[PDB]
């Protein structure tokens, strides 16, 4: 709703008086089904999803991470609508300091480069952004904030239901004599993630 | 400040430079380690307790897994947190009630039981040799004049009366739900209370329970003896929820 | 020959059609600050005769900081909207390039262009990317920045007192900023952007809910009473959040829950602390 | 006791009027279960509140005036001290909020003014003063306030009460201005500006503190520009607030435009939502006088001196 | 002070409220003293200019 | 099996400070604010009893507690510790009454309580209490208002404030309050100085007030607090 | 080396061995006179009209420094600048007092 609709069914969004969503960030225990969501989204939606593992963006050439980000939003800015999907932001995710190595300064800027684009003056249009992380405890205050990230999307460890629900999905392609102990497996299976 | 530490203020129960007690906070964290959630709702003429009954294995006598305890024939409690600590605190509560009746010649009020237990845990908070208990007790019972009562005590020494409360993993969410559903002002009958509590837990966990996945304690004005509902009557309450 | 006023800065005057748009309207409940910038640039920039005669000494650069969402980037959009001079939007994250001199070459440009345009607003969103004090000459990356600072520094005070060019720098972490920046001359007026309170919120709420329609019975008052301390920005996640809930079920205009959800959807910071500590 | 009230309230809340209901209201006070009437009197007050505005719906607040002494003794034998402050503040207030004889107000006010002392909670004694000084200004007698306020200057400062000091400075300043003294009155307004800055503001009060300055900026003719900036804001206040005084400032806000010779900004002032919410004799006037000017005609202005003087005659 | 037989001084201290006029007394004298008046704080900018980093404050 | 740590946890720093005491005071200056005014014919204590929700029953725990029939208490800081001190103060009061068959003087109860607080800065194995107490009393015609801090030191006040923003509250009291005040006016200025911080619509269940005149100490009913909160 | 900080109680001991900070001089807060003087110096910068009693201003002042006063003056001008008036009467200053003592009372 936040992401797909505000594109093919935003023409009436203004009829409520609300700009399309801004950004969405998964954030959950390692294995809650985050990385599998970006895949499912770009597979179904299909439009212009550009995935950035937020790691291979870093180089070493002064502002080599500023140009990558500029081109990312530029390409997209022109090419929009486009989905921006960043895998693990904890990299550029950062948090700032006071301070750290002369290296950290590079990331920050770079960490800021995006922040200034997501908001700043020129107003993102059509092009939307999915933020990815495991552990959101690390992120900069100035990033989580609306105008940058709209609403955070939590993905908790599947319930006994969610387990069972997911359990019959991965074990569905297995040769199993009329003895499938789904209610037993799921039961003992607690705190167990999706993988 | 804002997270500052000095000396042993994160190991024993002494003051941090910003005036915190870190071991107590850690005890609160220890409550959630059980991975359970309990809901307590006070009615016009009753009090209801409800709790997940996680019996992960059929190799366990499912009758011996209970977080509901009889403190007195007319005072019930539900424990949330570290199991063995919970039982310790239950024994202490039992003793304090019995002793109260023996010295004062009337039945202990939940208010004073909770206050007593709390008072005991504050000592753990203030003495260095021992560590707080990683548990949380919620007491219910009918007082002679104040009507139905639900109280709750913490690992630090805090205790309070409630219209409705919860403890454990989904505490904040259950409080949000309940504080939404209390403002609506409805005739809090018995079934209204039971349904409210059960649905609070159910929606908070998104489960829709079997009658063997939860346990429901109760106390009424018409029947003040703390009664633990059989699986049958629980189910009777369950099927009535898939009607409206 | 002497190339007339040119070069990157990097764009050049924004143009006109690229207006920040955000009209003074949207930006509400910010008199002091609002007035402050107005008092810092808008007015001082225009009426110069009372700055010299009335013995006022106008300021050269203005610093904007505070929490992240209290509304500084809006303040620049508003100024570039009503404005009249030449609003240069140069990001401090662009100055450092893959070249050994590009940075100064720009500053000499933006500053060069500023002189040429007219009473122009140079605006630097997030000067952190340039000025972060704790420099380190050796990494061969710091060297480039420091100078960029020195560049900013040199052309920062090099003007003439007459050069009608104001400097507007926005940053939340108003801390990792070499004091060399905040010195009477380079960055005089220092302005703060609080995370609203009660009244302000009312203006922020009323202004946010004034863009849509909504149930006229309801009263975003209940919410304003609360503390939470929601920033001017977050209050926006709610207004938008309500639409998602009101639109997800199809229905022009919102409901109680639409805000309730928003309040529970935005605030988030439910717990926080403990009840014994007080 | 309770038998009547709620049922009577349920009867009252229905329709008819307080006056019929007064037979119950008066009876509420007159009755019934002789609780004390403790809570009843509070609810009898609930009438005497309504019943007061119902008293006003007829003019017995003069009745209740004398009874106000009795009600005192009546809460005195049932209503605690505090209970009086609230009960004794719902009569002197709701009574002043209505247009009637100055005396009965002054008479009663003065009464209860002196009552606070005989009881002795200087806190209310000062609060009631604001009304006593304000009423002495509108009523007629000016020299009266002069002494009252000049005695009240240290009555709020001792505690540093801040908004009451401004009120007396604002409110009292007006008395001086009318007494034909813009120097002193002016000086009084200036003093308030400095005092008002020390503390919060807050809203309405701040509007008087503005408009009033707009007034002084037009009392001696000192650029209708500096005054206009007070009228505009001071209009904004009453606008997004009680909206009772806002209707007043719109007038002066337009005055500056009429003098400045800009009927364009007057067109700007007449736009529906902003004020037009008032459409009446306040806008029609200044509009007709404005474009009447643009025509640079005198015949026209003369006729707008004629037909719309119903307000113009009532001004200072 | 040499003529009196007393080791002249080198170091001074100024202590009080913050913002009453201490730097001035250090600047004004220094100004009125025709002596280079230096302001050594801890800015990395300053070290890169004056001192090529070196390793201390000598 | 168990004994007790026998060594002091509160020890002198090289500067000569008892660091744990100042950190305990830091815990006090983080609790809900409380104001106390001695007013010629009586004493007023008030405090912010602000909950976290609508679920907590505010008619169940109180912060303004009676010690005897003529002495009352409020606190700033940690709750449980306050509870302990209140029990102990009631006990001390009753010891005194057994022995002298005369209700304990407010100064003496303050002394005794303070001694208890000082013990936990010198006995072994413990932290100091994280509580400041305001103790009001009526004895010998005059009214009495004392404060005791975690060090075990006590001071007599005409008026004072503790907890969050206690400095601004204190200044406000220094200005907007003076002698010859009747208890009613004192209640007024107390709720007034509490409002200088209460972030909320100060209701009749958001604050707790107690009085102490020469008719005994008592807690003001929610009704009475509503009446007083109606200005 | 002039090393001029605040609260001598902050500086270490090794920096106090009686001989090592030749002349230890201390700054006093600024009273009516000093302020008055300071007040006259800063107000001299801007265009100040007649009928301006500065003393009255420092009297209202209570706990300011060498910088604070500067803020007051500036605002006085700042206030007059907004009033569209080149000069700066006494009233203005009397406001700035608060406006600064607003800040003086603020953070
Ligand atoms: N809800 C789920 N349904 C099916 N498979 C899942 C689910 N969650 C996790 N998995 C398994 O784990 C993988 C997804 O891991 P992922 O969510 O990317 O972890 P992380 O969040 O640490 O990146 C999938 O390839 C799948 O095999
Ligand atoms: N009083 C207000 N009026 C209008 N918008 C506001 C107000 N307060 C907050 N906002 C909203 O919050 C956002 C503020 O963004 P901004 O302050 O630029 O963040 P940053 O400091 O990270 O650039 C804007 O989108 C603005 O609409
Ligand atoms: N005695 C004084 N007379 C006039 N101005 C002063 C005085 N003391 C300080 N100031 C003002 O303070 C500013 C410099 O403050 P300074 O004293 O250097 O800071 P600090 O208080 O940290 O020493 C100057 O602009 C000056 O106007």
């Amino acid at each position: 709703e936040v992401i797909e609709l505000p594109l093919t069914n935003p023409e009436l969004f203004q009829r409520v008086g609300i700009i399309p969503p801004k950004g969405c960030l998964l954030y959950g225990p390692p294995g809650t089904g985050k990385t599998l969501l970006a895949r499912a989204v770009a597979s179904q939606l299909d439009c212009n999803f550009l995935k950035v593992v937020s790691s291979s963006i870093v180089d070493k050439y002064i502002g080599e991470s500023a140009r990558l980000i500029r081109e990312m939003f530029n390409y997209a800015r022109d090419h929009q609508p486009c989905i921006i999907f960043m895998d693990e932001i904890d990299a550029i995710g950062g948090r700032r300091f006071s301070e750290g190595t002369s290296a950290d300064r590079e990331i920050q800027r770079t960490l800021m480069e995006l922040l200034n684009q997501m908001d700043g003056f020129d107003t993102l249009h059509r092009v939307k952004m999915i933020m990815a992380t495991n552990r959101p405890d690390t992120l900069d205050p100035a990033l989580l904030r609306p105008g940058r990230l709209d609403r955070k999307i939590h993905i908790d460890l599947p319930n006994e239901q969610a387990r069972l629900d997911i359990l019959k999905i991965h074990a569905g392609p297995i040769t199993k004599h009329g003895e499938i102990d789904y209610e037993a497996i799921v039961k003992l299976s607690d705190g167990f993630n999706g993988a | 400040s804002r997270g500052s530490s000095a000396g042993f203020d994160r190991h024993i129960t002494i003051f941090s430079p910003e005036g915190r007690l870190y071991q107590v906070e850690y005890a609160f964290k220890a409550i959630n380690q059980g991975g359970l959630t309990s809901v307590a709702v006070r009615g016009k003429d009753c009090a209801v307790i409800v709790t997940q009954k996680k019996v992960p294995d059929k190799l366990l006598d499912s009758s011996t897994v209970t977080h509901l305890f009889k403190i007195t024939e007319n005072i019930g409690c539900v424990m949330t947190g570290m199991t063995a600590d919970s039982r310790s605190q239950v024994q202490r509560a039992r003793y304090e009630a019995a002793n109260w009746k023996y010295k004062y010649g009337y039945e202990i009020p939940v208010d004073m039981l909770c206050k007593r237990i709390a008072d005991i845990s504050q000592v753990y908070t203030q003495n260095a040799e021992m560590r707080p208990l990683g548990c949380c007790m919620i007491l219910i019972g009918i007082d002679e004049e104040q009507g139905p009562q639900v109280y709750k005590c913490d690992p630090a020494g805090y205790y309070c009366g409630f219209k409705a409360t919860a403890a454990g993993v989904k505490q904040t969410e259950s409080t949000s739900f309940l504080e939404k559903k209390v403002k609506k002002k409805f005739d809090w009958t018995f079934e209204q209370t039971v349904e409210t509590a059960i649905t609070c837990l159910s929606t908070v966990l998104s489960i829709d329970f079997k009658p063997s996945e939860i346990e429901v304690g109760v106390v009424t004005v018409e029947n003040p003896k703390f009664r633990i509902l059989t699986e049958a009557e629980i189910d009777a309450h369950l099927v009535a929820l898939a009607e409206r | 020959d002497v190339l007339p006023p040119e070069a990157d800065s990097s764009i050049m005057m924004l143009t006109s059609d690229q207006k920040p748009d955000v009209m003074y309207a949207d930006i509400g409940g910010m008199d002091i600050q609002k007035q402050e910038v107005r008092e810092a640039v808008e007015l001082p920039l225009t009426h110069f005769e009372l700055y010299k005669q009335i013995g006022i000494d106008p300021p050269r650069g203005v610093l904007m900081y505070g929490p992240p969402g209290c509304g500084k980037t809006m303040l620049a959009k508003a100024v570039a909207h009503h404005t009249t001079a030449a609003f240069i939007r140069v990001v401090g994250s662009e100055f450092v390039q893959k070249y050994l001199g590009e940075g100064p070459r720009m500053v000499r440009d933006v500053f060069r262009l500023a002189k040429e345009n007219a009473p122009a607003i140079i605006f630097i969103d997030e000067i952190d990317a340039i000025a972060t004090k704790r420099f380190d000459a050796q990494t061969g990356a710091d060297r480039e920045v420091q100078r960029i600072l020195l560049e900013l520094l040199n052309q920062m005070d090099g003007f003439d007192q007459n050069v009608n060019v104001k400097v507007i720098m926005a940053t939340n972490r108003a801390d990792t900023l070499d004091p060399a920046l905040l010195r009477p001359g380079r960055l005089d007026r220092k302005i703060e952007f609080p995370l609203p309170d009660r009244r302000q919120k009312r203006l922020i709420f009323s202004t946010i809910t004034s863009k849509m329609n909504l149930s006229e019975e309801v009263d975003l008052e209940d919410y304003v009473a609360r503390p939470d301390k929601i920033s001017g920005a977050d209050i926006n996640s709610i207004c938008q959040e309500s639409g998602m809930l009101a639109v997800r079920e199809n229905r022009y205009i919102v409901l109680a829950k639409d805000f309730e959800k928003a309040y529970k959807t935005v605030i988030k910071k439910d717990e926080q602390e403990h009840e014994f500590y007080k | 006791a309770a038998a009547a009230v709620v049922e009577f309230q349920r009867a009252q809340s229905l329709l008819s009027t307080d006056r019929e209901a007064s037979i119950d209201i008066l009876h509420s006070i007159v009755k019934r279960d002789i609780q004390e009437n403790d809570e009843e009197a509070v609810q009898v007050k609930e009438q005497s509140i309504l019943e007061l505005g119902s008293l006003l719906a007829k003019t017995g607040q003069a009745a209740e005036l004398g009874g106000l002494l009795k009600y005192v003794r009546p809460f005195l034998n049932s209503i605690s001290k505090a209970k009086a402050a609230r009960l004794v503040r719902s009569l002197l207030d709701l009574f002043l909020d209505m247009e009637a004889a100055t005396g009965q107000e002054v008479e009663l006010c003065l009464e209860c003014i002196e009552w606070a002392k005989s009881e002795k909670r200087t806190f209310l004694r000062q609060a009631l003063e604001a009304r006593l000084v304000s009423l002495y200004f509108d009523t007629k007698r000016y020299q009266e306030a002069l002494h009252l306020g000049s005695q009240l200057l240290r009555e709020l400062k001792k505690m540093d009460d801040k908004a009451l000091l401004v009120e007396v400075q604002l409110l009292e300043s007006k008395t001086y201005h009318a007494l034909s003294n813009l120097p002193k009155a002016r000086a009084a307004l200036t003093s308030a500006r400095t005092t008002a800055n020390a503390i919060y503001c807050p809203p309405k009060l701040q509007a008087t503190l503005d408009m009033q300055s707009g007034i002084i900026h037009a009392a001696e003719e000192k650029d209708w520009k500096t005054a206009y900036s007070y009228f505009y804001e001071a209009f904004e206040g009453y606008d997004s607030i009680d909206s009772p005084k806002a209707i007043t400032s719109l007038k002066y806000m337009l005055l500056c435009k009429i003098m400045l010779n800009t009927p364009e900004d007057v067109q700007a002032l007449v736009s529906g939502k902003l004020a037009l919410r008032y459409a009446g004799r306040q806008t029609e006037a200044l509009k007709c006088v404005a474009q009447a000017s643009k025509n640079r005609s005198l015949a026209d202005f003369e006729k707008a001196l004629t037909d719309y003087r119903a307000e113009l005659r009532d001004d200072p | 002070f040499e003529a009196l037989g007393i080791a002249q001084p080198k170091g001074v201290l100024l202590y009080g409220p913050p913002g009453t006029g201490k730097t001035l007394l250090a600047r004004a004298v220094a100004h009125h003293t025709d002596c280079t008046f230096i302001r050594v704080s801890g800015s990395e900018l300053v070290q890169k200019f004056i001192g090529e980093g070196a390793r201390m404050v000598r | 099996a168990e004994r007790g740590y026998s060594f002091s946890l509160t020890t002198f720093s090289p500067s000569g400070k008892l660091v744990q005491i100042e950190y305990a005071l830091a815990a006090v200056a983080g609790g809900a604010p409380s104001v106390g005014i001695k007013a010629a014919n009586g004493v007023v204590l008030a405090t912010e009893k602000k909950q976290k929700s609508i679920l907590y029953d505010e008619r169940s725990v109180h912060k303004v507690e009676p010690i005897t029939k003529h002495i009352g208490l409020v606190y700033s800081g940690m709750g449980p510790d306050y509870r302990v001190l209140v029990h102990r103060a009631r006990k001390l009061a009753q010891q005194y009454y057994l022995v002298y068959q005369e209700p304990i003087p407010t100064a003496q109860l303050v002394q005794r309580v303070a001694s208890v607080m000082q013990e936990y800065t010198q006995s072994g194995g413990v932290r100091p209490f994280g509580v400041s107490l305001l103790i009001c009393g009526w004895n010998e015609g005059r009214p009495y208002l004392f404060q005791s801090d975690p060090s075990g030191a006590y001071f007599a006040w005409k008026a004072t404030a503790m907890g969050k923003n206690y400095v601004n509250g204190k200044t406000f009291l220094e200005k907007r309050y003076n002698e010859d005040l009747e208890l009613e006016d004192a209640i007024h200025t107390a709720i007034l100085t509490l409002k200088e911080s209460f972030e909320g619509q100060m209701t009749e269940d958001n604050i707790e007030v107690g009085i102490c005149n020469e008719a005994g100490f008592r807690r003001l009913t929610p009704t009475e607090v509503k009446d007083y909160l109606a200005a | 080396v002039i090393m001029a900080t605040n609260r001598i109680d902050i500086l270490d001991s090794a920096l106090l061995r009686p001989g090592r900070i030749d002349r230890k001089i201390e700054f006093p807060p600024p009273n009516e006179e000093a302020r008055l003087d300071i007040l006259k110096i800063h107000s001299r910068k801007m265009n100040l009209t007649r009928g301006i009693n500065l003393r009255k201003i420092a009297e209202l002042m209570p706990g300011a420094s060498g910088a604070e006063v500067k803020g007051v003056c500036t605002e006085a001008g700042m206030y007059a600048l907004r009033e569209r008036r080149v000069h700066v009467t006494q009233e203005d200053f009397e406001m700035a007092v608060a406006k600064v003592m607003q800040k003086d009372s603020e953070k």
